[PDB]
């Protein structure tokens, strides 16, 4: 949905999640999940470039080894079997690099979540929401196939 | 517990949420108190009435007593 | 302790003013509070010999009788001492701060302290 | 090394203790308004002469520099070359606030955060203004601090 | 109160500058314009029922959202006459206002200080060095976009046997409370 | 891996715990200084009085820079120093003998403690040691000798150490231009030995104090080394002088006392110190040790790794080193 | 030739012993006084005019309480005003004392100032039983006072007034009428009264050349319309009548003090009104409006209507005034502090000017140069 | 002295040589007040000051000239008074996030 919100914080951490208003998204209301998953981002929480020894076992290296050994391995394969899979929650800067980082290493197999082998992603009027929320304020009859909202 | 030992490292000496869960139920007749937090009001906290309604003690959430009704 | 006013002129003075003094109580660190009305300036008709001659220290004085030396209280220390609170409470300690690591306060993110505390408010993955 | 040196070393540590435990002679640094509270424990009521505290206007005779009032940017220098004249025995007292950790202006440009930064202070007094009381007591543990010092014992055994 | 001489130079004064003017029990403001600032302080200082000999001081009021963010204002005080008043102009970073220290030699002072905190520079004055900041001192402390605990501060570095200046690495940092309540308005 | 959490200078984190032994001398100002600076935090091991780390208090944030009291020949005084210790660095040493130390027992018995305990204390990842620059077991200055022992024995006990050989240091607290100066200006000379023709390499101690940095900054690359610090041009004991007496702006006097009689003057004092049990004043400029490690030239090899293979240029020493010694003119 | 001196730092440029003119550097203590007051709440900010001219502390906290009930319009009640004269009042004394004894020990009298601070003692003494701390006491707040007086200081301060009527007779007579006093005082630094007027002067160094003027009496702030007080001013403006001038006005202020005294009221210490003032401990632990206002009041401040004013108390140096802009927010959005010694230091380039060093160190005693408010 | 902003850009320039011809007559006193006459190069001092002024060209307001002078003369009279290969983005990726 993409629902505007407000996080306070104080110093380093996040304190909680309000929401705020934005009459095209979300009026003034905010979703249990959006509200309180402010908890999540001190747990669990990756502090540092690691690599997975002979022995399985992981070992903080910097960032410049981390890299180097990516390349090396990256250079090492053929560029036919090369894969890259953007993540649930990934911003338009992030996965466009990752495209073209892939595609300049000769793989044409870039593909986010949740998308299928065989997806005409050629429309946006096609994967989107044409009429929108303000639409489906002003709309009379509705079908929903496939979903659960 | 977590927090006690969050604030407090001495671990030797009595807690306070020790002390306060040593310290008994005040048993009340009535159904509702004036709690003020010693026997002299300004000296205390801001006053906390509490409903006795329900069978386990309520705690004030001031000076916690947990006043707890007689009958 | 009446050697010690030879090279400690301080304590000489005391003796001096414990003339005709009354001594109005004693503490139980040992500490001997003394009271002269009368002929007397007003800043010096109550006083306190710490009856710890060789390195007597101002924080020296326990808060029971702190208030009716500082002329705060007419409550000597023994009424404060019979409204001690009970089921919590220190005894009293001087201001050391400087006889020790293991006597001075130190942080719970400093060095020196028995049990240091670390500061980062997250929780990494530790694999 | 023996238990009779070791008593002789003692007994000469502590004549040097005591006399540069009765003799000292500050010098004020009396900025902002904890100097005035520094002029009251000089007074009459809170005689500092009593212990041998007396004042010197030139900081190479003086003993300890006894910083009370407010540290600017533009003081510090100043500071830090009066301080740089004073002799090797040399102790600094910390007076107030502003010159512990910056005090009531610690959020706030051209304001040093204590003196701590420029010269090495050895006690702080904590208050604004610290009481007269409170001063002479930090002088009385500036005493007591000086009151263990082996510097004979450490000559000694090196 | 006494809002004798107030009126009886707005009856006397040329119109020609008077930009705006307030009559209000908290101080009887002028505001005019930075050209004729000069010529309103010397008619009211010499004019005969309107002597106000004596410059209270001068001030600085920062305000980002105008096109001309400083406003100088200068209090100043009839003690023959008994009251006070106020002439204020507004000025930006560039532009240079004239300066009334050949009336009121104490300006100078003010004027320095008004220079230092915000950087309205005048354009008679004798000197115009900074009075209050530290040597050196970049920005202008009193502006609103200036930070409140500054962009450098001083330590001892000992390699230089000397007190040298860093930008700011202070820690806790200045905590903003924002108590403001959204039913004040 | 040590992780930085700050921007930098004053008040950061740097995840640097290092416990600098001989901190309170010449180089301990300047090492201490800098990883102050670099936002880590510096255990300062002070031997006897509390005032000498004072200093070094207030090069650091608070709580940042920790003063610890020991004794050098206790053991478990000495863990207890390097208990929260990350990184260690060893500037112990000194130029003269005492009744109590001598050569050996300051420098050789005590970097093989130091290993020994650091070998014990898994938590070390740098154990930086400082050596002369002469340190050879064929030179003939005892010390010197028992420097290079203790090096010998760094390197066996704790591979993972890296060894520094910086040359003669000068600066503001340095030990050969400042007893060279109040010796001009009492005396109106200054004495030369061996007709002042050998060579050193003298180097600036904040260059060293930066090396030294760079050293513990090093990505792995310097684990086991040893690193020669020098100056950039070759200095002979006579160009130094003169360099020495320009900065003061006065005339040059030298005598030029030979090798001989400069060792039979300060032979006395080496059986004086043995036999008396009062202490007797430390060789400022007529040290028997001294005249052993001049009796040969102490210049880089050429083949050990130099400051041009560290990574930092040296300064050159007209203007920025010696400018101390303005305080010496008129 | 320059000579430089270095929180007093002065260059003279010297003939022949001759102070040719004097530059002084001001700003060793500037602190931005200002700008924190900017940041922070009103009440908040009230401790920065405590430590602005802290040699008078509770005349800022007067100034500046002023101010803000100019700019927000709330009454005062009679109790609180009459104890705020009493404490200005013993202010002006202990400013009064400490300038007179540290001019007189620059000129080399060094024992009227222990007796100075035994009376100055005795007076701080009243004001830590009256508020917290001996110095710096924020016991003055807009719309009244902090707290009530505790009993029997109207007594011990009767008694202190009598002894210290005494005490002034005591060092007028070993000061005034020495001759190396009226030596080292008079026909120096003199200033005329168009001088004054030029260069801004207030308080004694402006009635001093005989200009007149109080503020207490050209705009009464209190009920010094009811006071029936004495104003000295000088014949001639010089360091000697300067120094009666505070003789004067010492024993004047004994006689304010004693009228106020005499007749204060029974009554409240503080504004009525609960937005304004805090109210006290017993009603906001029972009442639940009390605690809301406490709680707000405590946070948040109270929101003075967005208007600019410049309110000036007579302080002991002189005339001290705030100049308060505010923006209808809780916290001040300007706040410009005139005090009486920015413009006597400015002064000093022409006071002392053909005379000597011991001169310029007797004008600066005089004109009394507390660098806090002149680093403001 | 200060004086009223220029209204001409040849009064302008007039005052910005004026003021250069200020900071070269003021440069050898900065030798002796701040000694490095080992790599100071006077010559290369006022390259830097011409270079900092031709830097500044891009200002064409007659208003910020006066500024901009004013403050280098206030600058002038501190400095009198003693008052002192893996391309740029891979360097600062290491250093830290924030660049
Ligand atoms: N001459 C020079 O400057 C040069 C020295 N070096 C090497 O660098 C090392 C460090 O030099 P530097 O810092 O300048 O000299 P210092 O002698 O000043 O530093 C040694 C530090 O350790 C302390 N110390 C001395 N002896 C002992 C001991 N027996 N036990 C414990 N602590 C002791 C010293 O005094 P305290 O006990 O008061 O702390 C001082 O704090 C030298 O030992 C030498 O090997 C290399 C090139 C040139
Ligand atoms: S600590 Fe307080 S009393 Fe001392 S100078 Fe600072 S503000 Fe004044
Ligand atoms: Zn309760």
């Amino acid at each position: 949905v993409g629902s505007n919100i407000r996080i306070d914080s104080r110093g380093p951490e996040v304190m909680r999640i309000v929401p705020r208003l934005n009459e095209d998204i979300n009026e003034e209301w905010i979703s249990d999940k959006t509200r309180f998953c402010y908890d999540g981002l001190k747990r669990q929480r990756l502090n540092d470039p690691m690599i997975r020894g002979p022995d399985g076992r992981f070992k903080a290296v910097n960032w410049r080894d981390a890299l180097s050994v990516i390349a090396d391995i990256a250079h090492q394969v053929k560029p036919e079997e090369i894969v890259g899979v953007a993540g649930k929650l990934s911003d338009a800067e992030s996965m466009i690099a990752l495209k073209d980082f892939l595609n300049r290493m000769g793989s044409n197999d870039v593909w986010g979540e949740g998308i299928g082998v065989n997806t005409n992603a050629d429309f946006r009027s096609g994967y989107i929401m044409n009429t929108s929320i303000a639409g489906l304020e002003k709309a009379d009859v509705f079908l929903l196939v496939g979903t659960q909202p | 517990s977590n927090h006690t030992a969050k604030w407090m490292q001495d671990t030797s000496k009595k807690s306070p949420m020790e002390l306060i869960n040593e310290v008994p139920p005040i048993k009340v007749e009535g159904r509702i108190v004036a709690c003020e937090g010693d026997t002299n009001p300004a000296l205390g906290h801001p006053i906390e009435f509490i409903c006795l309604d329900l069978p386990e003690p309520a705690v004030c959430k001031y000076c916690g007593l947990r006043y707890v009704q007689d009958h | 302790g009446y050697l010690r006013c030879l090279p400690d002129g301080n304590l000489l003075q005391t003796k001096i003013h414990n003339i005709g003094a009354t001594l109005v109580g004693v503490d139980k660190f040992g500490n001997k509070y003394y009271e002269k009305l009368g002929d007397t300036q007003y800043g010096r008709h109550r006083w306190v010999e710490y009856a710890e001659k060789s390195r007597y220290n101002a924080s020296q004085v326990p808060p029971e009788w702190h208030g009716w030396l500082h002329f705060i209280t007419d409550h000597t220390g023994d009424e404060l001492l019979l409204l001690k609170p009970k089921r919590y409470g220190v005894e009293h300690k001087e201001n050391l701060s400087g006889e020790g690591e293991q006597y001075i306060y130190h942080s719970k993110g400093h060095a020196l302290n028995p049990g240091q505390r670390d500061w980062t408010r997250y929780q990494p993955w530790e694999s | 090394v023996s238990k009779a040196a070791e008593f002789v070393i003692s007994k000469v540590d502590d004549l040097m203790n005591w006399a540069r435990r009765g003799s000292i002679w500050p010098m004020t640094f009396g900025l902002a308004c904890c100097a005035v509270e520094m002029m009251h424990t000089g007074a009459a009521r809170y005689d500092l002469d009593r212990f041998g505290i007396i004042f010197r206007p030139s900081p190479r005779q003086s003993d300890c520099m006894i910083v009370a009032g407010t540290l600017t940017n533009k003081m510090a220098p100043a500071l830090r070359k009066v301080y740089d004249q004073m002799p090797e025995p040399r102790w600094v007292i910390s007076m107030g606030s502003c010159a512990n950790g910056g005090g009531y202006y610690h959020y706030s440009y051209s304001v040093v955060r204590g003196c701590d930064r420029i010269v090495p202070v050895d006690i702080y007094v904590p208050g604004c203004p610290p009481t007269a009381e409170a001063l002479l007591y930090g002088l009385l543990q500036l005493q007591k601090k000086i009151n263990r010092r082996k510097d004979f014992l450490h000559w000694w055994t090196k | 109160d006494n809002q004798f001489i107030f009126k009886y130079s707005w009856e006397t004064l040329p119109k020609k500058w008077v930009k705006k003017m307030e009559r209000s029990e908290h101080g009887n403001r002028f505001d005019t314009k930075t050209d004729y600032l000069f010529q309103l302080l010397c008619f009211l200082k010499l004019h005969t029922y309107t002597r106000v000999q004596v410059l209270i001081d001068i001030c600085g009021v920062d305000y980002p959202s105008r096109k001309r963010r400083f406003e100088v204002v200068y209090n100043l005080l009839s003690t023959r006459y008994n009251s006070r008043i106020r002439v204020q102009t507004s000025a930006d970073e560039v532009t240079r206002i004239s300066s009334v220290v050949s009336l009121f030699p104490s300006a100078g002072w003010w004027e320095r200080e008004v220079w230092d905190m915000f950087g309205v520079s005048f354009i008679n004055h004798p000197d115009l060095r900074r009075i209050l900041t530290d040597y050196g001192f970049e920005g202008h402390p009193l502006r609103k976009d200036f930070p409140l605990s500054g962009y450098v501060e001083v330590r001892y570095d000992d390699p230089e046997k000397r007190v040298v200046s860093e930008p700011i690495e202070m820690t806790q940092e200045f905590r903003y409370f924002d108590f403001a309540s959204p039913w004040e308005q | 891996h040590l992780v930085r959490k700050g921007t930098g200078g004053r008040s950061s984190v740097s995840g640097i715990i290092a416990t600098v032994f001989g901190a309170t001398g010449f180089l301990g100002r300047y090492v201490v200084q800098q990883l102050a600076k670099m936002g880590s935090q510096v255990l300062v091991p002070f031997r006897g009085s509390e005032d000498c780390p004072r200093h070094l208090k207030l090069m650091g944030d608070l709580g940042q820079i920790v003063p610890m009291k020991y004794n050098p020949r206790d053991e478990s005084s000495v863990k207890a120093v390097m208990a929260k210790a990350n990184v260690v660095i060893n500037l112990i040493g000194r130029d003269y003998e005492t009744r109590n130390y001598s050569f050996e027992e300051v420098h050789y018995h005590m970097a093989e403690n130091l290993a020994k305990i650091s070998r014990e204390h898994g938590g070390i990842l740098r154990f930086i040691q400082v050596s002369c620059l002469g340190a050879s077991p064929s030179s003939p200055s005892r010390m010197l000798r028992a420097k290079a022992a203790a090096e010998e024995v760094v390197l066996r006990e704790l591979p993972e150490a890296t060894i520094l050989k910086p040359a003669v240091m000068i600066g503001t607290e340095d030990r050969i231009l400042n007893p060279w100066a109040h010796f001009a200006k009492k005396y109106g000379f200054i004495p030369l030995f061996g007709n002042g023709s050998t060579k050193i390499q003298p180097v600036y101690v904040v260059d060293v104090a930066a090396a030294l940095t760079t050293v513990l900054k090093d990505d792995g690359t310097s684990m086991g080394k040893t690193y020669e610090l020098g100056g950039p041009e070759i200095f002979t004991v006579h160009d130094l002088a003169e360099l020495m007496y320009e900065t003061i702006r006065e005339w040059p006097r030298y005598v030029k006392v030979p090798f001989p009689i400069a060792k039979a003057l300060a032979t006395p004092r080496e059986i004086l110190l043995n036999k008396v049990p009062f202490p007797l004043p430390t060789p400022e400029i007529l040290n028997l040790d001294k005249i052993q490690a001049l009796t040969t030239d102490t210049i880089v090899s050429e083949n050990a790794l130099t400051f041009n293979d560290l990574g930092i240029i040296p300064h050159k020493l007209k203007g920025y080193p010696v400018e101390f010694l303005i305080s010496y003119r008129k | 030739f320059t000579l430089n001196f270095g929180s007093l730092r002065l260059v003279l440029e010297m003939n022949g012993e001759v102070v040719e003119r004097a530059e002084p550097h001001i700003g060793l203590l500037h602190r931005g006084t200002e700008k924190l007051i900017e940041y922070k709440t009103y009440l908040q900010a009230l401790p920065y005019f405590d430590r602005l001219d802290y040699v008078s502390t509770m005349a800022q906290e007067h100034a500046y309480s002023l101010a803000v009930e100019r700019l927000l319009n709330c009454e005062v009640p009679l109790r609180a005003q009459y104890i705020r004269v009493l404490f200005c009042e013993i202010t002006r004394i202990l400013n009064h004392l400490l300038a007179l004894t540290t001019h007189a020990m620059d000129v080399g009298a060094s024992t009227p100032f222990l007796w100075a601070f035994e009376e100055r003692e005795k007076l701080l003494e009243f004001y830590e039983r009256v508020s917290g701390a001996r110095m710096h006491a924020s016991f003055i707040r807009p719309g009244g006072v902090a707290q009530d007086l505790p009993l029997g200081l109207c007594r011990d301060i009767d008694s202190f007034t009598q002894q210290f009527a005494s005490r002034i007779d005591e060092l007028e007579e070993m000061l005034t009428g020495n001759r190396i006093w009226k030596q080292r005082l008079v026909d120096i630094g003199t200033v005329t009264a168009q001088q004054a007027k030029d260069w801004g002067f207030s308080g004694v160094m402006l009635r001093g050349p005989g200009v007149c003027w109080d503020l207490r009496r050209a705009a009464p702030y209190d009920v010094y319309d009811q006071l029936d007080f004495d104003v000295p001013v000088g014949t001639r403006g010089d360091c000697y009548d300067r120094y009666c001038i505070r003789i004067e006005e010492m024993r004047q202020s004994m006689r304010i003090i004693w009228q106020c005294l005499n007749k204060i009221p029974s009554g409240m210490i503080k504004a009525d009104d609960r937005k304004l003032c805090p109210p006290s401990r017993c009603r906001m632990k029972l009442s639940m409006e009390s605690s809301i206002h406490h709680f707000e009041l405590y946070t948040e401040g109270f929101s003075v209507p967005a208007s600019s004013t410049y309110t000036a108390v007579e302080a002991p140096k002189g005339e001290f005034g705030v100049f308060l802009v505010s923006n209808g927010s809780n916290r001040p959005y300007r706040c410009k502090i005139r005090a009486p010694g920015f413009a006597h230091l400015q002064g000093l380039d022409f006071m002392s000017k053909h005379h000597m060093l011991a001169d310029v160190v007797t004008i600066i005693g005089t004109q009394d140069i507390v660098f806090g408010e002149v680093d403001r | 002295k200060v004086l009223p902003n220029s209204a001409s850009v040849e009064e302008a320039r007039q005052r910005v040589f004026d003021f250069f011809r200020a900071t070269c007559r003021s440069l050898p006193s900065v030798m002796e007040i701040y000694n490095l006459y080992d790599v100071t190069s006077v010559a290369q001092l006022r390259s830097t000051v011409a270079s900092e002024i031709r830097k500044n060209i891009g200002v064409s307001d007659p208003k910020v000239i006066d500024m901009l002078l004013f403050k280098g003369m206030e600058e002038l009279m501190n400095v009198v008074n003693h008052s002192k290969a893996i391309s740029p983005f891979l360097k600062n990726f290491y250093s830290s996030n924030y660049f």
